[PDB]
């Protein structure tokens, strides 16, 4: 005999425990491991890959028209092209991204991001943009004069056609006491500096694409279930 | 210059390829020859650029998809072998070049989607044989924003992909390994990759009718096939 | 709504591991069966496409290699509670599946049967990696057969098997309704080729259709 | 019917071992007995010729040396369930077998009796190698005696014994039907002289007759 | 005291587990181990022994007439003598073999096989056969011209009276989604090349016997119960 | 905690088992062993007498 006694917590099924269990088929050799390309060991390898932002911010745009900003010769240079609120959890240009979707499986999320803006006009099309970054708790710019007084970059798309824009330390989480968000983690606003200058054979209406990825220091914890899906025909196919 | 076998592609802009998932194609290893009897190595008949038909990239286009090896099951020495063998193992070397002037604009997304199980829009019936096996002529994305399977186009850059922005580059090259759970698989029954060329920014020019052609050249790499002849004693 | 903010102080990447991201004992099956007089037992084909929470989470990856850890929680309700004995027989591919409570397949000596009571801690078996590929094809861009009926997206290699659960007892006077909850925890998880997460709601469990 | 194919990738011969081929806890006996007022207990002569699944599997070999691992699963049904105590007495060759529930052989101190409740995990004993040859003669080309009655195919040495199972309790008001399921797992298995597998269906359990 | 707690899976009877259990009779010495010839340690030693194929393929043949192909001087040389579909699980020339019966106790089965064809005519009887092998997914030959264009062997039975025919990598398994087989793993087809040439004192109708065994690399896993038997008079002999 | 689980054959009284059991009177010294003639250690010593 070995004198034992049961503790509170004996004979309970805790769903998130890590115990060994009895194999149903021992002396069954599984199919051997074969080198399949592109293994993911860590979900932050998914987050650190670029993905297109839905930088259009309008409700009337449906489908693929969310993904681009159409700039043209009729744009009234003092106009804000797009502002990107840096809330991942809120609906906007970042909810439908890889950094957006994988961060909705986690509660607390914290790290740097990285934006890439690719201009997709003709080769001859010149002009400038002035991309900004407002830190959270700051004033989101409405004019171009307020834009050039922040952390900004003046981008001539002459031979240059993409800007990597490192965003420092976007953090946030969920709160209950929901009725609770983060109110800002920042903005990336873009203003026409000069004009869009096209030759007469090119189309006047050129377009941008915006990308976002995470950095080495982007981090996620306290895994939860993502609300992006919610509930099926022929669902009886298992039980019959 | 891209020279494989007797086929060659001569163009000036090259050398920026995309080794898909970091893995260059190779033959089936010697410590994994526990599977079916010896894979042949033709090495000159099927490792060549099978240039598909050009597709008219216009303003109202939505996208194109070709499934591999379904695009090449009727074409030439790879098509003769597939319809006579039953197992294959091959990587691919895709070269997609979109030749436009300096007055055309637009961006393609030349993506290569492994195991692209398609869905059909607004029904509960699985897509049939002729909806998925299109052959060389390929398909057209009915809903390119969701990649015809409920996913997103925005997150489709998780795959092996290249960008043809006509302002910057006209070509794209993706080098695909043998991406499958099985060591060899069945070509007439399973489409192991899916090359997909989707607009993000549509084509545009002010002049006459706007049309640019896109050329797809798919060269199989490191082809293996099981059989043809064996020493029976 | 109020709008707060807090200095998040995370350091470490071990929680986003695919071992940690997927090994959660999620409810994969929940149906009841009566017990009076597939009639009056539990039969379920082991798949992850039964609940859209774990379906979308596992359809982030193209290939997956995992041992299932099937926990069966059985609760009973009377149409007092006695002590009943249950048999939970995992039927692999190839072995024959029961059609009745008293069929001659429940006494198959080659199937993996577990006998557990209701008044015990829940039964738990570790189903090994059952595929004859090196990974479970979550997405299968192909057909099962050659033009015979048309089966798109169905891998012939992918099949786990059936989990067939009955009540071992002879017939008793009062009638019971036996709710069986199956909790699969995938473990020893290897995962290949991440995919875009699904945006549109699921229509069926057989295919990847979308309503838009 | 659809017709698929898959690249099978097996490497290893350890699953076809005769230790692995035969050590499966197969159902070897399943009969009930009433409990009211071999009447009203369970008596079974331990043999493998009770179910044709394990009979054909063990008649692949001529000689077999194995320890049985008899698991007794007892479930009760009322003609509520109390807690009953059962005695499961293995009667070897030579020891006397009971004829009643209350006979004076259930209290034999030399037999191997196990006392187990219904509300417990199932009883399990390891019956050792009981033959007085070095192996169990599965096929016996000979007779037991010298022309006395005629007993073909019956080895006198081969006998395991009887497994006799009763209910220890005194008589209670309500009547019970007690189903006893016996699960034998042979273990430490040595096997000699493989034979052709049987093609025709079995007619009897005593001999190897065939209908054709 | 030793502080313990019970896990889910405590007090269950899993039939395929490997635990020690209490001996009913300890201090009982069993009969000692004695060297009995022909021990089998592994069931693949059973499979690798030759066994006769039922190479007759007709329904009208009953009993021992399944085991042979009767060739004679009236055979119309372009005729297919026999085709052997290399499906073990399906009914045919291989279901009633040792490689056939033991592979029906297992689900997945994969490896090389080995055919031996023994000619059983008179000593003077000459002639030729052309035995073929079609790989799976190929065309099973119907003519002798299609036969000599495959992996084949031309067999003169002069002094030669047996051919060992190594078949490479016959694999297959069971499938559920049954209504699912393997559709082919190959064929071995035999055509009369020349004629059957007998002297006038020999019988004109000579016969073949075909054998099949497994090789070193034939393998089996995921054990199941064989459907070759199915259900007894005097079955009450145990319980009385 | 020590994670355990019960096996089939837990809580059974097998009559021919050899387990230790709880002494009813510990710290009770028995009467010491004294040399009594003619000890039998083995029943075959009984059988081998005429």
């Amino acid at each position: 005999g070995v004198p034992t006694y049961l503790l509170p917590g004996s004979g309970q099924f805790l769903t998130t425990d890590d115990h060994s269990s009895a194999p149903a088929l021992p002396c069954f050799n599984p199919t051997p491991e074969m080198h399949i390309p592109g293994q993911v060991r860590n979900m932050l390898e998914v987050v650190q890959v670029e993905s297109m932002m839905e930088i259009n911010n309008t409700e009337s745009a449906v489908g693929m028209e969310r993904l681009k900003v159409d700039i043209s010769a009729l744009t009234d240079v003092d106009q804000l092209l797009f502002n990107i609120p840096l809330d991942i959890q809120l609906d906007g240009p970042l909810r439908n991204t890889l950094v957006g979707n994988i961060s909705r499986y986690y509660t607390h999320w914290s790290g740097s991001l990285e934006m890439t803006f690719m201009f997709c006009g003709s080769f001859m099309a010149a002009g400038k943009l002035i991309l900004c970054y407002t830190p959270p708790g700051g004033s989101c710019p409405t004019t171009r004069e307020t834009a050039m007084l922040g952390t900004h970059i003046v981008w001539d798309f002459g031979l240059q056609s993409s800007v990597t824009l490192i965003i420092p330390w976007i953090s946030g989480s969920h709160y209950r006491m929901a009725k609770s968000t983060n109110a800002n983690v920042g903005y990336v606003t873009c203003f026409m500096q000069t004009n869009l200058i096209v030759p007469s054979e090119s189309s006047d209406t050129c377009s941008l694409i915006g990308f976002i990825a995470a950095k080495d220091d982007f981090s996620l914890r306290l895994m939860r279930d993502s609300p992006d899906i919610g509930q099926l025909h022929a669902a009886e196919a298992a039980y019959q | 210059q891209l020279k494989l076998g007797n086929s060659a592609i001569v163009t000036q802009e090259a050398a920026n390829y995309c080794c898909a998932y970091g893995e260059w194609p190779n033959y089936l290893p010697d410590h994994e020859a526990v599977a079916i009897d010896k894979p042949t190595q033709p090495e000159t008949a099927t490792d060549r650029f099978y240039t598909l038909k050009s597709v008219k990239w216009e303003t109202g286009s939505t996208g194109w998809w070709w499934k591999l090896p379904d695009a090449l099951n009727n074409i030439g020495m790879f098509g003769q072998n597939v319809q006579h063998h039953y197992l294959y193992r091959s990587g691919f070397l895709i070269h997609v070049q979109c030749n436009a002037t300096k007055f055309h604009q637009g961006a393609l997304l030349v993506v290569a989607i492994p195991e692209h199980q398609r869905g059909a829009h607004n029904t509960n019936t699985s897509p049939g044989f002729d909806d998925i096996m299109k052959g060389e002529e390929g398909g057209t994305f009915n809903h390119p924003y969701v990649l015809d399977d409920g996913t997103s186009l925005a997150c489709a850059t998780i795959f092996p992909h290249q960008w043809i922005n006509l302002r910057t580059n006209n070509s794209a090259t993706i080098v695909l390994p043998w991406m499958n759970a099985a060591p060899m698989d069945f070509p007439l029954r399973h489409n192991q990759w899916t090359l997909a060329i989707i607009p993000v920014v549509p084509l545009g020019t002010r002049t006459t009718s706007s049309m640019v052609p896109i050329t797809v050249s798919i060269a199989p790499m490191c082809c293996e096939f099981n059989g043809l002849r064996h020493a029976i004693t | 709504a109020i709008q707060t903010r807090t200095v998040i102080n995370q350091h470490g990447v071990s929680e986003t591991l695919v071992e940690n991201f997927l090994s959660r004992a999620a409810l994969v099956s929940k149906r009841s069966f009566e017990y009076k007089d597939d009639k009056n037992f539990f039969k379920w084909t082991i798949n992850t496409r039964s609940f859209v929470q774990l379906r979308r989470k596992l359809e982030l990856f193209t290939y997956l290699r995992f041992d299932a850890e099937i926990t069966i929680l059985t609760t009973v309700a009377v149409n007092g509670l006695p002590d009943l004995t249950l048999q939970a027989m995992f039927v692999p591919t190839g072995a024959l599946t029961p059609e009745k409570q008293d069929s001659f397949h429940w006494q198959s000596g080659s199937n993996a049967s577990v006998f557990f009571k209701i008044s015990d801690p829940p039964a738990r078996i570790t189903i090994p990696f059952m595929c004859i590929n090196s990974a479970y094809s979550v997405f299968y861009d192909g057909f099962a057969g050659f033009e015979k009926n048309g089966l798109y997206g169905i891998n012939p290699a992918d099949t786990i098997g059936n989990l067939c659960v009955r009540i071992v007892n002879e017939h008793q006077p009062v009638g019971f309704t036996v709710t069986v909850r199956v909790y699969m925890k995938p473990k020893h998880i290897k995962a290949w080729a991440p995919r875009p997460p699904r945006t549109l709601p699921y229509m069926s469990i057989a295919n990847a259709n979308y309503k838009g």
